[PDB]
């Protein structure tokens, strides 16, 4: 717990009607109370339909991201195809458990699209959350992780609305993240929100508190 | 190359001559074994004869110790023919494999799986140059979890198969014909048998098959008969008195 | 046979190991060493090899332990390896058990060291034969051969043109058991001389001589004592 | 055809015999041991005028009290000399005294026969094909030792190595005396080198080194000493 | 004595060469033709497909040109299995560099690593060499567009336009006579078709026997395109009009 | 693993593998290195297919560290592996001693590696001969030559590769101590073109000074080549 | 020590791989056909004698659900490679939660086969493999040669008289055939190759169609298909 | 033959191992070793006739009979080093069995393990097979006697009397003339001396006492390994010598 | 004692107290991280 408090940070993920959203706080901390950066993004793109939000110790976040990028790139170059979101989620679970007795201090979420072929292709929102040793929670509405987990859980339980367009989804996720961050000492200093749609990605920086 | 017949590498025709030479070495022992399968029993009959080799049969040799039949487990048995050292080595490998299977899986291996694992071990000998081939061909009998008799045969080339009746010996085509004739005769009879009658008939069939294949009268002391059945799943040898009774019955009928 | 002496793991159709036989052939090319024993003492004498006029004669007999010494015939590098092995074995036994090692067990371990090298194609037999003279409750002479065999002798001689020494020993064997130390030393020197060609002579420079006995730790005979003994040998040979 | 560990029907190792054939060539060196010290002299077969003389030295220092002359394959000789330097340094470290020349020679021989693999580790694959003349002063006084690829070590009062080994040996045998002084030893060494040299003996085609009993310190003669000895030399006869 | 069976692959010959490497080069030169060239718009890699049967799945099936990374791709001439091994290794190397440095590996560095593997095989051990030669094209911001040729010995060299495989002399002559320092992608593709036709000893190329790919750097991203049959046929129609 | 003795003694006392490595070196290209008061000049022969090969890629004249440079003749892949080993050893020496590795140390290391490869089982000799130019710990310029056998020697001017004997004879005839930079470059170019076709694109020249290794410009090489051509035409 | 037993010849060939191919071409025939909605693999499994048990011999095997394998060559090599393929499939499943892709499995097995043409002290595998499968990317039929090269086939035959069988198959194969047509064509090809008369006891068939699990046809189903 | 006999890991076109056949020749050319099961024990003898020309060997110092647990005789015919290696392995197996189970290893288990150990060296192309034939025997009151002979190819067979080495055919013929299951070891010593004198032409009445090793496990020795004392051997030697001199 | 006897056998002379001191120092520092629980006085007379 102290190791997570060292840096802080929080990630959130929500689903709408034919869209998903992944949000994060932009702070980098030190000694649990010193802010050294305000542009430390915690959302990483694996491919067009897969994003991972990593919160926790910053060094472990960077290490896990490098490992995941390595694995995804090798898989995709070998198969000549984009990696499936479920396959990436299972691979992340197995990688996290491979360090079971000396784990990475990272609490990740996976947000993306599952592609189903029939002619056209159906995009299904996909959300999973993890604990540091790869225990996986597959969800249809929202996933949270980080030191702000309780606040995010409360906000999402109270405010999440099913089957929202991209605009309503963005408003809901931004409000949840901002209200949850306003109650955390070691999280905040800016919020980054990505809204995924099958044809485009909207990246927004929120006017947030910086105290 | 100059060593396509010395090593287990392909010859220009695609052959591996060392495997054929190992099969010929097994064939040269002049030991014959016959395995037969019944409805609820399986029998293996062999010769209590010393495999032909550099040494000959001495007068002071203990002839009870001469045997080509072994217990792999309490319920699985085998008959091994070939170079005696290779046969002992194969028997020990099979025993260790069965014990490892039992410990790892919490239940006893069956004859099919044992034979397939043995052949998987043999394939490495066939594929690696630095090892010699084991000149050993084996029959394995047991009873599976569904209470059916299983009879499997493996050869030096790493080939295994299940048989209704098999024979290791010098001449195999005529032996196959003999076994086919005997099995057809058994199938011609249509009334169902008891377990004891099936056991007795399978044992008689094996003894008669060996007598026909060897073309000379067999003495009870020069042959060994082992059986497994649903009534007694333990792979057990039958006594010389019982063998002599069967031989007298075959002669008198 | 040219077809079976290439490698050391191949038997000839006669069941022979030609590589080991050649390792043994290396022994016959060395200088002559003779060891004899009385009821109390082992005397080991040997001919030191002098390469040329300006060269010092080479060592022939070495000390393994307080009451153990050896002579060698064959490849000096092999002899050195075996000598180091034996010295370390004796010292380690003294360290572990605070007592002298059993000479039979030491010789058995050396023979096992010989044998282990004749079973792999990546190795070769030692081209050296060893003569081990020791006192462990009694005098003992052992001979270890390249093929892994060791024998115990009452008198032994190997090296080049050592059959003359063997003839002398076979003639005088019955005398050695009850001989005194001086008589035994004289007999050993006489056998060495028998091996020696007439043109060559036994001098203090080309002769090595050592004694090990009941209360006589392995010791090389001094130059003065050796000169006295050689003078006695020549004197009594004159008669 | 054969492995490196093959015995010939005469009881010899083919690779050792071939290395013995190898050691026969190279620049000629002589070594003389007298009561007052040991002197090693060598000819320098300077390849051309563009070679830096200092970069080629047939006389090396194994220790502060041990000098060596090499013949055969120069790369193998340098490898052997480096091994000997390392081992003499380690001996000095663990015993706080100067190693004996005999012990140094024994270590060199042990390395030389390393390819046999008689004890199980081994790194060398073949003999060295190098002949050495190792001289020095220990507690027993000056000594001069000869090592050959076969692993056999001999001790000489006077010795030679190189291409003119036989002629140098004959001259040394017929001109060496036990009770010579150091000046006579130097004169004899340079006389033998002059006799067996192809070129005219000078202060640039010969290198000399000495370990004297008094100082027990390896000393490389320079042009001054070499020239003074050359002047002292009697006219060739 | 197992040494009687050893063929001593990693051993010099009296003339100071390696017979195994020479034989691997003979196999490569017997292999089918693979050409490559550099335009101002990208690197073009073409290959001739060796006919096996018309029952081969010809859709989405490139067997002589492979992608090593988003900015590196290669053409193969030699043994396909050896090539597959080396290609998997090169992909691992590029991903390892990205893992270590957070940047994409330069093409020269990747070539050096794979060639080092080949050289190690020719020098150490007692295994045979790799019977494959590579035309590795790529782009990076240090050296721009690059094209390298690697052989079994581990030797490699940079080129502006080259050909490997069977009848590479004719392709090299065509490229020498026609290639220009500044060419557009379409011009380079037409030249690639011309040299492929010349090497194959034909006038009208058949799209069923041609593999074409190009790696370009546009709008800040490196993009690789492996032309399909229809696109190659459009190119062949253009080439027919031109000549 | 594989530990067969690839390099063994021949009946006459030779190492045939080492002789074959020398033959590969002789089949390699030509390189010359001349030493001056406080700088060195290294020229090397280029072999490029015009208009299709990239001249810059192939590099026979390389830099090991901030003060040592190398030229080689023989097998390019062996040269590359050896040079990478040598660069690693340069940095290892710097890490272990807090000082740059001097030229004599680097040459000794290269020679030791080549000897090791002639004397280890399961490997074959490097088919490479090298010229290493650098500075000693007393800031003194030095040139070393190393051969496949592992024997090294310091030189004032040396040529390796194909027809090395002719170039060495020319150097012995035309070498002077303490030349200026332009005269030394002219001597190197004349020596290399004693056996290489006279053309500015057939050669690559570098000048090593304490500051750095600077490659001579193509226009200067063209002017020197034209001067050499004028002299040859005048003589014949 | 370990040294390569497969080495380049002066003409640049690997005669050991050529001889393994000779063994495969002398072995019994197998074929595979990719239909419009499935893929079948058939093989000619003859009984050398009346005492052997046909059910004990397994030529068409199931690597995993939706992936089957048949071989032409040496049964011991086939069993080793089949165990390795099953282990690789479950490794992929343990890693990625889903079933292995046919292309990925083929590449892995091909690399394993390649290793035995280059490593020391071993001979190359003496069989050709036909791997049929279904995944999200469609229906796949791959061949793996003893060299370790793999080929993507619409329809193929390996083993004896594979050239004549291939010509016969190509003369009557089109990409739009159904599973029933593909099975009929497979049986026709096997019957044409076989000298004598075919029956359900001589042939074995495996099917993977319509995203259904891989199935090995029983004697009764093969007899039904052979009625015609 | 024809290049097929240069390695132990290659069969000839007729399925034979010529290296093992050559090892058999080597063993047959070596010294004689016999074991005989009697009514009250087993008696083992070794005739070292090859050393009749070594007149300086210490008397009776060369022995080819050893024991494993003090109740198992083990002798050999072949190379001394190889036999010593195999005997060391047998002792190692006995020690491991006692460590594991706190009882002495059964004779048939030990014989099987030694057979496997010997057979393992006939499988690879870089090891030299053992050139030795081993005799392992024991005796107790309940089970009487058990004798096994292990050949260099790893084949172990059970006997009531066995002879290996030189002259083994003549020795077997002489042994088979009588049933020793109803004779005592003390009476069998005289018969064995007679057999040696008649069979081995290199053995005379003078060198019998220094070229013959005699051990036994019998009721007299408490069913534990014991070398036969000269006080018991000399009268039998004299009786055999005088009888053969009579005829 | 074992080291000194081995030294005598190898280098053919008895070490003096200074050589023995250095030898003991090496022996003692070899176990530097699990030292011998022993305080020792080495007494002797040297060549002078």
């Amino acid at each position: 717990g102290s190791i997570y408090n060292y840096n802080g940070g929080c990630v959130l993920g929500m689903s709408g009607s034919n869209c998903v959203a992944i949000a994060c706080d932009l702070r980098l901390g030190a000694n649990t109370f010193t802010t050294v950066s305000t542009k430390f993004s915690k959302i990483f793109k694996m491919n067009n339909n897969v994003y991972v939000g990593l919160s926790g110790l910053a060094t472990d976040i960077q290490t896990l991201y490098e490992i995941l990028r390595y694995r995804v790139n090798l898989y995709e170059v070998r198969q000549d195809a984009e990696m499936d979101v479920e396959c990436f989620a299972n691979m992340l679970s197995s990688i996290l458990y491979s360090n079971r007795f000396s784990p990475y201090f990272v609490n990740p979420i996976v947000v993306g699209f599952k592609l189903k072929h029939y002619k056209k292709v159906n995009y299904e929102p996909y959300l999973t959350a993890y604990d540091l040793i790869g225990a996986k929670c597959e969800t249809r509405d929202f996933v949270v992780n980080g030191v702000t987990s309780e606040q995010l859980f409360g906000m999402c339980e109270s405010l999440y609305v099913k089957d929202q367009d991209e605009n309503g989804l963005f408003e809901t996720i931004s409000q949840c993240l901002l209200s949850a961050l306003d109650r955390d000492c070691i999280s905040g200093w800016g919020a980054e929100v990505l809204v995924l749609t099958p044809e485009k990605i909207i990246k927004k920086k929120l006017k947030a508190r910086m105290d | 190359s100059m060593y396509d017949r010395h090593l287990t590498i392909f010859s220009p025709d695609g052959n591996l001559y060392q495997i054929e030479y190992a099969i010929k070495a097994v064939k040269n022992t002049n030991i014959t074994s016959v395995g037969v399968k019944g409805e609820n029993c399986a029998v293996i009959i062999s010769q209590k004869k010393m495999a032909t080799q550099y040494i000959s049969q001495d007068k002071l040799l203990d002839y009870n110790n001469i045997t080509n039949i072994y217990n792999i487990t309490d319920e699985i048995g085998c008959s091994m023919v070939g170079m005696p050292g290779d046969c002992l080595s194969m028997v020990y490998k099979a025993r260790s494999e069965a014990s490892e299977f039992l410990y790892s899986n919490g239940y006893n291996v069956n004859a099919e799986t044992l034979c397939r694992n043995i052949c998987d071990k043999i394939q490495v000998y066939t594929q690696h140059a630095y090892m010699r081939l084991h000149a050993c061909s084996g029959m394995i009998i047991g009873i599976d979890e569904n209470n059916k008799p299983e009879l499997f045969k493996f050869d030096p080339s790493g080939f295994c198969a299940g048989y209704r009746a098999c024979v290791i010996g010098n001449k195999e085509q005529e032996s196959i014909s003999v076994l086919e004739r005997l099995l057809e005769k058994r199938k011609k009879k249509i009334q169902q048998e008891t377990i004891d009658e099936d056991i007795r008939n399978t044992t008689i069939l094996a003894i008669e098959a060996l007598q026909t294949i060897l073309a000379f009268d067999l003495k009870a002391s020069e042959i060994e008969v082992a059986i497994v059945s649903t009534k007694n799943r333990n792979f057990t040898q039958i006594s010389e008195k019982e063998i002599d009774n069967y031989l007298t019955y075959i002669a008198e009928r | 046979r040219n077809l079976y002496d290439t490698d050391n793991i191949i038997y000839s159709p006669e069941g022979r190991l030609y590589q080991v036989e050649y390792a043994s052939e290396a022994i016959k090319q060395g200088t002559c060493a003779v060891a004899i024993k009385s009821k109390d003492y082992v005397v080991v004498s040997g001919l030191k090899k002098c390469i040329s006029k300006l060269s010092f004669p080479q060592e022939k007999i070495f000390k393994i332990d307080d009451y153990i010494g050896i002579s060698m015939s064959g490849i000096t590098s092999d002899a050195k390896v075996l000598t180091k092995f034996m010295q370390n074995e004796c010292l380690s036994h003294k360290f572990l058990y605070n007592e002298n090692i059993n000479i039979e067990s030491l010789v058995r371990s050396v023979a096992d060291k010989y044998q282990k090298n004749t079973q792999k194609s990546s190795k070769r037999a030692f081209g050296v034969g060893l003569m081990i003279a020791a006192y462990h409750n009694e005098p003992c002479i052992f001979e270890t051969r390249p093929n892994g065999s060791y024998f115990e002798y009452d008198a032994l001689s190997f090296g080049a043109r050592s059959h003359a020494s063997k003839t002398y020993l076979e003639k005088n064997l019955h005398l050695f058991e009850e001989c005194s130390l001086e008589e035994l030393i004289l007999h050993c020197l006489k056998a060495l001389k028998c091996s020696l060609s007439s043109e060559s002579e036994l001098t203090i420079s080309n002769t090595a001589l050592a004694v090990v006995g009941k209360n006589h730790p392995w010791q090389e005979i001094s130059s003065l004592q050796l000169e006295e003994y050689l003078s006695k040998v020549k004197m009594d040979a004159e008669q | 055809d054969r492995g490196v560990n093959t015995f010939s029907p005469e009881g010899r190792l083919f690779q050792v015999e071939y290395a013995l054939g190898a050691i026969k060539l190279g620049s000629t060196a002589v070594g003389i041991c007298v009561n007052d010290g040991v002197i090693l002299a060598s000819e320098r077969r300077i390849s051309s005028t563009l070679i830096e003389k200092d970069s080629v030295e047939k006389l090396l220092s194994i220790d502060d009290h041990i000098g060596c002359a090499m013949s055969g394959l120069m790369a193998d000789a340098r490898t052997l000399i480096d091994y000997a330097r390392v081992e003499c340094n380690h001996y000095k470290f663990i015993y706080n005294e100067n190693i004996n020349i005999k012990s140094c020679v024994e270590l060199i021989s042990e390395l030389a026969l390393d390819f046999s693999n008689l004890s199980d580790k081994k790194i060398m694959s073949r003999p060295f094909g190098v002949a050495l003349l190792i001289g020095g002063v220990d507690k027993n006084g000056p000594c001069l030792w000869y090592t050959e690829p076969s692993g056999t070590n001999t001790r000489f009062s006077a010795a030679s190595i190189g291409s003119a080994q036989e002629g140098a040996e004959l001259l040394l045998q017929e001109n060496y005396k036990k009770d010579m002084t150091f000046e006579q030893a130097e004169i004899l060494a340079l006389t033998v080198l002059r006799q067996v040299m192809e070129d005219k003996l000078s202060t640039s085609n010969v290198e000399i080194c000495a370990i004297k009993k008094s100082d027990q310190t390896f000393y490389k003669y320079n042009t001054d000493d070499i020239s003074r000895i050359i002047d002292v030399l009697p006219s060739p006869v | 004595m197992a040494r009687r069976y050893d063929s001593r692959t990693t051993t010099f010959s009296p003339e100071g060469r390696l017979y195994q490497v020479e034989y691997a080069l003979e196999a490569i030169n017997n292999a089918s033709i693979t050409i490559g060239l550099i335009t101002k718009d990208g690197v073009i890699l073409g290959a001739d497909k060796v006919f096996i049967s018309k029952l081969i799945d010809k859709a989405n099936n490139y067997e002589k040109i492979y992608k090593i990374d988003k900015h590196i791709f290669c053409g193969v001439a030699g043994l396909n299995a050896d090539a597959n091994i080396l290609i998997n290794q090169s992909r691992l190397y590029a991903q390892r560099y990205l893992y270590n440095y957070n940047e994409v590996q330069p093409v020269s560095q990747l070539v050096v690593q794979i060639c080092d593997i080949k050289q190690s095989y020719t020098q150490y051990g007692g295994l045979r060499p790799y019977g494959v030669s590579f035309l590795i094209g790529g782009y990076d911001t240090k050296d721009g567009y690059q094209l390298y040729h690697t052989d079994p010995s581990g030797n490699y060299s940079g080129w502006f336009a080259t050909a490997i495989g069977t009848n590479n002399l004719t392709a090299s002559s065509v490229l020498k006579q026609e290639w220009k320092n500044d060419m557009t992608l379409e011009e380079g593709l037409l030249l690639a078709l011309k040299t492929l036709a010349k090497s194959t000893d034909t006038e009208i190329p058949k799209s069923e026997k041609i593999e074409l790919a190009y790696l370009t750097n546009k709008d800040g991203e490196v993009y690789q395109k492996y032309l399909t049959e229809k696109e190659i046929e459009e190119l062949i129609k253009l080439y027919t009009q031109k000549y | 693993s594989y530990d067969r003795a690839i390099t063994v003694f021949s009946p006459d006392g030779h190492l045939l593998q080492v002789e074959h490595a020398l033959e590969a070196v002789k089949k390699g290209g030509c390189a010359v290195a001349i030493k001056s008061s406080n700088f060195a000049v290294l020229a090397v022969e280029k072999k490029n297919i015009p208009k299709l090969q990239n001249p810059k890629t192939t590099e026979k004249l390389i830099k090991l560290d901030e003060h040592n440079c190398l030229a080689f003749a023989g097998l390019n892949a062996d040269a590359r592996v050896l040079v990478n080993k040598t660069r690693l050893e340069c940095q290892r020496y710097y890490l272990n001693m807090d000082e740059p590795a001097p030229v004599d140390y680097i040459a000794k290391y290269v020679a030791k590696v080549q000897q090791k490869f002639t004397h280890r089982g399961g490997v074959r000799p490097f088919g490479i001969a090298t010229l290493i130019a650098g500075f000693k710990n007393n800031k003194e310029i030095c040139i070393y030559q190393t051969e496949p056998s592992g024997i090294y020697a310091a030189w004032k001017a040396q040529a390796i590769g194909k027809n090395a004997k002719i170039v060495q004879e020319f150097l012995e005839k035309n070498y002077q101590e303490n030349m200026e930079q332009k005269d030394c470059i002219f001597l190197a170019l004349k020596a290399i073109f004693e056996v290489v076709e006279l053309s500015s694109k057939n050669v690559e020249v570098a000048l090593l000074t304490e500051k750095d290794l600077t490659f001579i410009e193509e226009q200067e090489i063209n002017s020197m080549v034209e001067l050499i051509d004028q002299e040859r035409t005048k003589n014949n | 020590y370990s040294f390569s037993l497969t080495t380049f010849s002066p003409t640049g060939k690997l005669v050991q791989i050529e001889y393994a191919l000779n063994r495969v071409s002398s072995s019994s025939p197998a074929l595979g056909i990719r239909a419009k909605n499935g893929v079948i693999i058939a093989t000619e499994k003859k009984s050398p004698n009346e005492l052997i048990e046909e059910n004990s011999i397994f030529k068409i095997q199931q690597i995993s659900e939706h992936i089957g394998i048949v071989y032409a060559g040496m049964p011991g090599d086939f069993r080793v490679l089949l165990k390795r393929a099953r282990k690789e499939a479950i490794r992929y499943s343990l890693q990625y939660g889903s079933e292995i892709l046919v292309k990925e499995l083929v590449k892995i097995i091909a690399s394993i086969v390649q290793e035995f043409t280059q490593t020391g002290g071993v001979r190359p595998f003496g069989l050709s493999l036909l791997i049929c499968g279904v995944d999200v990317y469609g229906y796949h039929l791959y061949q793996i040669d003893p060299s370790g090269c793999y080929f993507n086939w619409m329809a193929t035959c390996v083993g004896k008289d594979y050239q004549n069988n291939m010509s016969f198959l190509e003369k009557r194969y089109n990409k739009d055939i159904e599973i029933e047509d593909a099975i009929h064509t497979a049986i026709l090809t096997l019957k044409e190759s076989y000298e004598g008369v075919l029956n359900e006891k001589n042939i074995e068939i495996g099917v993977a169609y319509d995203n259904k699990p891989f199935k090995i046809l029983t004697q009764n189903e093969i007899k039904d298909y052979l009625i015609e | 033959s024809a290049g097929y006999d240069l390695s132990v890991s290659t069969f000839s076109p007729d399925g034979r191992l010529y290296q093992v056949e050559y090892i058999y020749k080597s063993i047959n050319n070596n010294n004689t070793a016999l074991c005989l099961e009697c009514k009250d024990g087993i008696i083992c003898c070794c005739i070292n006739s090859n050393m009749d020309k070594n007149k300086m060997i210490k008397k009776n110092s060369y022995n080819r009979i050893y024991h494993v647990n003090n109740n198992i005789i083990i002798t050999y015919s072949g190379f001394d080093g190889d036999a010593r290696n195999i005997i060391d392995r047998a002792r190692s197996e006995a020690n491991t069995y006692y460590y594991n189970f706190h009882t002495n290893i059964p004779l048939h288990i030990l014989v099987n393990r030694i057979s496997l150990y010997i057979h393992a060296y006939t499988l690879y192309w870089h090891m030299r097979p053992f050139a030795a034939s081993i005799i392992i025997s024991s005796f107790n009151e309940k089970d009487k006697g058990d004798i096994y002979c292990i050949e260099p190819n790893g084949a172990c067979y059970k006997y009531s009397g066995i002879v290996i080495g030189k002259n083994k055919e003549m020795f077997k013929t002489e042994i088979e003339k009588k049933d020793y299951k109803d004779i005592n070891v003390r009476d069998a010593i005289e018969d064995i001396y007679k057999f040696i004198l008649t069979s081995d032409d290199h053995m005379n009445k003078n060198n019998l006492q220094n070229l013959v090793n005699f051990s036994w496990i019998c009721k007299e020795s408490s069913y534990e390994f014991q070398n036969i004392h000269e006080e018991i051997l000399t009268p039998a030697l004299n009786k055999a010598v005088e009888y053969i001199e009579k005829l | 004692q074992k080291k000194i006897q081995l030294f005598v056998l190898e280098h053919s002379h008895y070490p003096d107290i200074h050589v023995i001191d250095r030898l003991l120092c090496v022996i003692l520092y070899s176990r530097r991280f699990f030292p011998y629980y022993a305080f020792n006085i080495l007494a002797g007379v040297d060549e002078n």
